[PDB]
């Protein structure tokens, strides 16, 4: 996350971090329930084997709330392709259930119609992660969050050098220097409604980070709600 | 603006228009309150709530 603020105690409890063989975070994820994590399909090519860490806000210390979970089943969307990043979505079933506590809680899955008319018409959403704080830099050791405006669909197509499919949406800023960045992929895009946070996107891609005339591109979660449901039932 | 377009139909969460009438519902882990509008957490750590 470039710009934004530190996630303070209990503020981003749905954050998951995919960690590789060397306990390094490489992607984000969203806690959907005690057994399931939502992430980006393209994150599944970035590590041979990985585990999922929850309850972590600072990778340098032991805050006492952290918990590592091994993956039992990786459910990648079959239609995902590296060419366009269309269908950039995957669900992970964990071996053992997550124990919810301070800093560890699931984000809500909304219903499609209501989410599209009421959540995605809100002014902003919130993106979070342990990704880079500048386009060139190292991964952040602190969990960060950023309020990102929903971007008019037409404006987003115009700004993009690549095709914005119907399974994608755009959020962030034209020139203001705030955006998701490397390592944030797979992470939560949530939208607040009356103090309840609903999952609305997955950090997917961007032409660099926080560039002028460019926006953050996110998987449109509302387009995959039935798929997520099927994926969780088995 | 009417029904669900009018302040989310006064619902806490999901708003549907069944017939010419507002019908509210809630995400998993919440039960719809007696007033048929508010969403009540069924147990600890309901989805979408920041902790403490
Ligand atoms: O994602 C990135 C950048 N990587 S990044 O790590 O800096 C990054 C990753 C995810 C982001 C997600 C958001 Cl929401 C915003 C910035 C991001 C930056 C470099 C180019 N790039 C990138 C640019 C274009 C595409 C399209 C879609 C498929 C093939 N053409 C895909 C890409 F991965
Ligand atoms: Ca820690
Ligand atoms: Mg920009």
């Amino acid at each position: 996350i470039v710009g934004g603020q530190e996630c303070k105690d209990g503020e981003c409890p749905w954050q998951a971090l995919l960690i590789n063989e060397e306990n390094e975070g490489f992607c984000g994820g969203t806690i959907l329930s005690e057994f399931y994590i939502l992430t980006a399909a393209h994150c599944l090519y970035q590590a041979k084997r990985f585990k999922v860490r929850v309850g972590d806000r600072n990778t340098e210390q032991e805050e006492g709330g952290e918990a590592v979970h091994e993956v039992e089943v990786v459910i990648k969307h079959n239609r995902f392709t590296k060419e366009t990043y269309d269908f950039d979505i995957a669900v992970l079933r964990l071996k053992t259930p997550i124990t919810f506590r301070m800093n560890v809680a699931p984000a809500c899955l909304p219903e499609r119609d209501w989410a599209e008319s009421t959540l995605m018409t809100q002014k902003t959403g919130i993106v979070s992660g342990f990704g880079r704080t500048h386009e060139k830099g190292r991964q952040s050791t602190r969990l960060k969050m950023l309020e990102v405006p929903y971007v008019d669909r037409n404006s987003c197509k115009l700004s993009s050098s690549f095709i914005i499919t119907q399974n994608m949406f755009c959020a962030g800023y034209d020139t203001k220097q705030e955006d998701a960045c490397q390592g944030d992929s797979g992470g939560p895009h949530v939208t607040r409604f009356k103090d309840t946070y609903f999952v609305t996107g997955i950090v997917s891609w961007g032409e660099g980070c926080a560039r002028k005339g460019k926006y953050g591109i996110y998987t449109k979660v509302t387009a995959f709600l039935k798929w997520i449901d099927r994926s969780m039932k088995t | 603006r009417k029904l669900c377009s009018l302040d989310n139909g006064d619902c806490d969460q999901f708003c549907h228009e069944e017939q010419n009438s507002v019908v509210c519902s809630c995400a998993r882990g919440y039960t719809l309150a007696d007033n048929g509008k508010a969403c009540i957490p069924t147990g600890p750590y309901p989805c979408g709530k920041q902790t403490l």
